[PDB]
RNA sequence: UACCUGGUUGAUCCUGCCAGUAGCAUAUGCUUGUCUCAAAGAUUAAGCCAUGCAUGUCUAAGUACGCACGGCCGGUACAGUGAAACUGCGAAUGGCUCAUUAAAUCAGUUAUGGUUCCUUUGGUCGCUCGUACUUGGAUAACUGUGGUAAUUCUAGAGCUAAUACAUGCCGACGGGCGCUGACCCCCUUCGCGGGGGGGAUGCGUGCAUUUAUCAGUGGUGACUCUAGAUAACCUCGGGCCGAUCGCACGCCCCCCGUGGCGGCGACGACCCAUUCGAACGUCUGCCCUAUCAACUUUCGAUGGUAGUCGCCGUGCCUACCAUGGUGACCACGGGUGACGGGGAAUCAGGGUUCGAUUCCGGAGAGGGAGCCUGAGAAACGGCUACCACAUCCAAGGAAGGCAGCAGGCGCGCAAAUU
RNA sequence: UAAAGUUGCUGCAGUUAAAAAGCUCGUAGUUGGAUCUCUCUCGGCCGAAGCGUUUACUUUGAAAAAAUUAGAGUGUUCAAAGCAGGCCCGAGCCGCCUGGAUACCGCAGCUAGGAAUAAUGGAAUAGGACCGCGGUUCUAUUUUGUUG
RNA sequence: CGCUACUACCGAUUGGAUGGUUUAGUGAGGCCCUCGGAUCGGCCCCGCCGGGGUCGGCCCACGGCCCUGGCGGAGCGCUGA
């Protein structure tokens, strides 16, 4: 209902959801089994992946990417497209002739499961390399930390 | 020719960007293999490193699988109905992956009478031929009737596929890709995604 | 470029080969094999600059196509057939056998062994999978593939391999306490026993050794080489048995060589 | 070697430049006795080229009836050397130049759990239950007949080979295992009924390929990994499962045969592993310019879903959708007498300038574009067109690419032997 | 290129020699006052696991093409160079000995200690820590010699 | 203000010029798909030459059933390239 929302039908491709059964086992529940996995490197995967019922592919937990290479952290900026949000990279480049530094940012959209959920602007962020989504994103959201201002 | 490359696209912020070198080889593309339904036609393509790739031009007939049975028969395919990428391929009758095609229906309907020993698919006139009353009524022994009464337990199939039998024609979506193996494999829909795919042809008529 | 090279400049060559620079413009390109283009030897330079029995490449070819150089107890004729290390070299019209070894400083040194000792190699585990059928397949570092091995034989491991039969005679686990020997990086030559080993997943694991002498050194995981169980090498070892000098006391020695020479 | 000197005034102390001083690299002038090294048409013209050369290859081991030579038997297939030609491999390396190119190339650091891989090395190669003591038709070289002014142009006719091109068995083969299962027994039951076995007859079967389902040997930080089971499929433009060659030749039988067996190699091949790579990705890093402040999105710009194409991941492309994405931390645009680094000159300590150039990457072959073959090329000492030049011609046609080595013209201050 | 402390980060000037906006507000940028002296469990004291509120900094370690530069050895007759060479011979007619080091390699990314300096963090509507005690709902493994 | 010369600026106007972009309209050539079929074969139908078996009336003659080598003519018969 909620979930199917496109022209094509909405499926996890690893669970089989037609396995016929006795009429006593249908009226039960009709409760698919979940699939999620593990990704490793001590993250642990959110209680909403879990339980939830969402379907993304993109999803470090329930979908069919493997998060490898390089871990990094950012802030929150912008979330308006779907399922993506940018995040900002603050940091210090050296130069060597004045022996000094100056002030330097870099942008990058990133993948956001619809297992996070209420994330805000200026949230800490950490994210994990993995293979191309999309033409300019290479990282997936792996942890979500609030603000300083959380009461 | 066709290229796929990524240096004639714009970047991230927007701007053009000049290329370094020409188009090379190994980013070539070639044009989309519009599968028809018809008698068999298939060309074979040589691709990098020496492989061959199957380009099915015409297909007529593929192994289709009903999943809760786990029946796996060679069935002819009939005729395309629903396409969710765009609605001009099923116009045109074009057989891609994940397309939503009719095909016969007799091969399960045998498969299951020889199985569950039940009738499946007939009229309620009840009119029959002699082959399909000894394949039906067959004399078997006490050991051998046991085992089909406790199968007759389990012999009970939903209203749609029943329906669907009656028709003679089921509905299925194919899983490979015809223009890549040569061949259009797939799965008889059932459960609610047969039910999506129901409401989504009733309300696009 | 628009497919292989074949071609290595001399001085793009690897510097344990010891190459001298107004010789020619091109070396010794090796040809593939079980050992890696930049941590093999040659044969021809194994050949002709090492033993000095050619003078030019033309004799050395003169020399290979007689059949009397073998490799790991199989006759090769390429000249620049890969050799890398723990291969045999047997030469039976001059009955001599030869080992490749690193020396402490990190080039492959000429060692002469007993033809008893001729008769096997250690190999270290690269890779262990199941194959059609549920056969069990091992692959070592020089490139061998050995179907049903020892259940209890893992990666990082040695193993004891007869080159007559090619089969495993026995093998040594890799814990702490054993006998290693760096095969790659800053220590290459060296010879130690393993105090701890850190893992990192996702990446790199570090291996710390100590000599027989009490100096310790880190190496990454794949540059290690398990020889012996415990302090006992299963392999005759070169002249200096991988204690790495000083410069200091490198001057030392020669000037003490020096002084009781005459 | 952490360095200064002359010049503005009637005379003085300053600011401040000009000039003076020493390296380095291009040219040029005068001069030049002996020896060791040694750069050398980059700058203007990635402008144009006469001529010659620069890529070809045979072992005992694919194909010899060329006497072209050659030793013996003389039907007693083929002694040996071997031109030519068919077949196989390489020709995608090397060499040259720096025109294009400003997060592009490139450098360090990571990834392919998101791909392909000639060859070398190792592993498999009776694992399939269904004429073979060796099957078929042609083509060169050769012998003869020709056409055109002209080319590394080729046409007809007569012969003959394969590791070229095709086609196809036996054997292992006795069975085993999954389903179908007439019938036959053995217990309990008075009996129905409840059980436990055996079974003829039928279908399928091995590794690769495509789809669906089930259970959970070995491994990773993490698989939708590897391995196992089940139901089927398996492309005529067709996956494997040997109709190939050489050298030494021997043991066995109720035997002299259809005689059976056997050792080293060479070649080939489906699939894993390895080697040489290649190709896409991650993070950081580049010269001037605001008299360039907003840019991108009609013709994809940012993201989502399903597909197509591709060797793979992806707006790479398509359809339907959301309104996104970048920017004073300088986006976008422009210029560069800009290929990038390893490095070079000068230097107390900082720093300034250069790097076309022998090593590592990139790009190009007059400018664009499109392809065949092949493991690998958008190849140019390969092909096909257009654009600009340009050679021979009997006017009908044919043939082109020195930024490869010499050499020639032009250009210039500026650079060597056909 | 140095001289040029005449492009001044080290390290220049701005009353009169060239020079501080007519004055004020103000976003971005830059800068910013004192203060605060390893851990249970599970396994064989160590092993696993959480560490650290995290960084910046410093000191280690690993990986980091050669060639060049710096630099060790070596009578190319010296030197620029090169990676070579040396020793006894009654001749070794199995000739012997020895080198082809090391240092440096910015920034960014890995690794392990330090805890001063400089950022950042917690308990204030207490739905804050620590030791316990009752009530309810949802699923997994094992034990009742096996099987339902 | 009157002499003597140079550089840099405007600006009646249109030339010799090239180079770089694009709007529209054509568009060589390769590649892909759908057609097409010059021509070259193989299989059937006859005929006469030739070799293996067998069957029949049989005595060194001639037919039947298969194979087998060639040759000549049909079928818009079939099929492959
Ligand atoms: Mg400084
Ligand atoms: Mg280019
Ligand atoms: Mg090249
Ligand atoms: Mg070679
Ligand atoms: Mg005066
Ligand atoms: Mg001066
Ligand atoms: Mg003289
Ligand atoms: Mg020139
Ligand atoms: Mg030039
Ligand atoms: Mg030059
Ligand atoms: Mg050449
Ligand atoms: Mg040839
Ligand atoms: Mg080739
Ligand atoms: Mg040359
Ligand atoms: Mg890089
Ligand atoms: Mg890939
Ligand atoms: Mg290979
Ligand atoms: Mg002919
Ligand atoms: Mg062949
Ligand atoms: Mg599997
Ligand atoms: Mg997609
Ligand atoms: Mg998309
Ligand atoms: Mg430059
Ligand atoms: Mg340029
Ligand atoms: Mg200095
Ligand atoms: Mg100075
Ligand atoms: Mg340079
Ligand atoms: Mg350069
Ligand atoms: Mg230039
Ligand atoms: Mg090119
Ligand atoms: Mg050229
Ligand atoms: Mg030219
Ligand atoms: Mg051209
Ligand atoms: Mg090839
Ligand atoms: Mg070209
Ligand atoms: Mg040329
Ligand atoms: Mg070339
Ligand atoms: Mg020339
Ligand atoms: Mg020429
Ligand atoms: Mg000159
Ligand atoms: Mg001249
Ligand atoms: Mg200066
Ligand atoms: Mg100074
Ligand atoms: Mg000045
Ligand atoms: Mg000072
Ligand atoms: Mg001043
Ligand atoms: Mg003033
Ligand atoms: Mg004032
Ligand atoms: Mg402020
Ligand atoms: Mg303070
Ligand atoms: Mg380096
Ligand atoms: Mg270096
Ligand atoms: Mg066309």
């Amino acid at each position: 209902a909620d979930i199917q929302t496109e022209r094509a039908y909405q499926k996890q491709p690893t669970i089989f959801q037609n396995k016929k059964r006795v009429l006593l086992g249908e009226t039960g529940k009709e409760k698919l089994p979940r699939y999620y996995k593990n990704i490793g490197l001590g993250f642990k995967t959110p209680k909403e992946a879990i339980e939830g019922t969402y379907i993304d592919k993109k999803c470090p937990f329930t979908g069919n990417v493997s998060i490898r290479g390089r871990i990094l952290s950012g802030v929150v900026t912008k979330m308006k497209m779907q399922r993506t949000i940018v995040i900002r990279r603050d940091y210090l480049h050296y130069i060597r002739k004045y022996n000094r530094f100056e002030k330097r940012h870099k942008n990058m959209s990133v993948h956001l499961s619809p297992c996070f959920r209420d994330v805000q602007i200026g949230d800490i962020v950490t994210v994990g390399e993995c293979r191309p989504l999309s033409k300019t994103v290479r990282f997936n959201v792996l942890k979500v930390t609030k603000a300083a201002g959380t009461k | 020719g066709i290229s796929r490359d990524n240096w004639h696209k714009r970047r991230k912020t927007g701007g053009k960007r000049k290329p370094y070198h020409k188009k090379r080889k190994y980013e070539l593309g070639r044009p989309a293999a519009n599968t028809k339904i018809g008698p068999r036609r298939i060309h074979t393509v040589r691709v990098r490193g020496g492989n061959k790739k199957y380009r099915a031009l015409r297909l007529d007939v593929g192994n289709f699988s009903w999943g809760s049975e786990c029946c796996t028969r060679k069935t002819r395919i009939i005729d395309v109905v629903y396409n969710a990428s765009n609605n001009e391929l099923v116009r045109t009758k074009t057989l891609v992956k994940n397309c939503i095609v009719l095909i016969d229906s007799t091969p399960y309907r045998q498969w299951y009478e020889s199985h569950y020993a039940l009738p499946l698919g007939r009229k309620k006139g009840a009119k029959l031929t002699p082959e399909e009353e000894e394949i039906l009524n067959k004399k078997r022994s006490k050991k051998i009737q046991k085992k089909y009464d406790e199968r007759k337990k389990n012999a009970k199939i939903s209203s749609l596929l029943e329906e669907q039998f009656q028709q003679g024609k089921l509905l299925a979506c194919i899983a490979s890709r015809p223009g890549q193996c040569g061949r259009a494999d797939g799965y008889v829909l059932e459960g609610k995604e047969l039910e999506f795919y129901l409401r989504k042809i009733k309300a696009r008529k | 470029a628009r497919g292989p090279k074949k071609h290595l400049k001399r001085v793009a060559a690897p510097k344990h080969w010891m190459l001298d620079k107004l010789t020619g413009v091109f070396a010794p390109r090796p040809s593939t094999g079980p050992h890696k283009l930049r941590e093999c030897l040659p044969l021809i330079i194994f050949l002709r600059n090492r033993l000095k029995y050619a003078l030019t490449g033309d004799e050395v070819k003169k020399i290979c196509m007689q059949r009397f150089i073998k490799i790991d107890g199989k006759v090769r004729t390429d000249i620049t057939y890969p050799a890398g290390f723990m291969d045999v070299i047997s030469i039976d019209k001059t009955g001599e056998n030869f080992r490749l070894i690193y020396d402490t400083k990190g080039r492959f040194a000429v060692h002469r062994i007993t033809p008893e000792e001729a008769k096997y190699k250690l190999c270290k585990v690269r890779k262990i999978f199941v194959g059609t059928k549920g056969i069990p397949h091992l692959v070592t570092h020089d490139a061998r593939t050995i179907r049903y091995p020892d259940p209890l034989i893992k990666v990082n491991d040695t193993i004891q391999i007869d080159l007559e039969t090619g089969k495993i005679t026995d093998f040594i686990k890799f814990d702490t306490g054993n006998l290693c020997m760096v095969t790659g990086g800053a220590n290459l030559g060296r010879i130690g026993v393993i105090t701890n080993r850190e893992r990192h997943p996702g990446s790199f694991d570090v291996v710390h050794v100590k000599d027989a002498n009490g100096n310790s050194f880190a190496t990454r995981l794949s540059n290690i080489f398990v020889i012996g169980k415990g302090n006992k090498p299963w392999i005759s070892l070169p002249r200096g048995k991988g204690i790495r000098l000083t410069i200091a006391e490198e001057r030392d020695k020669r000037l003490a060589a020096k002084q009781s020479s005459g």
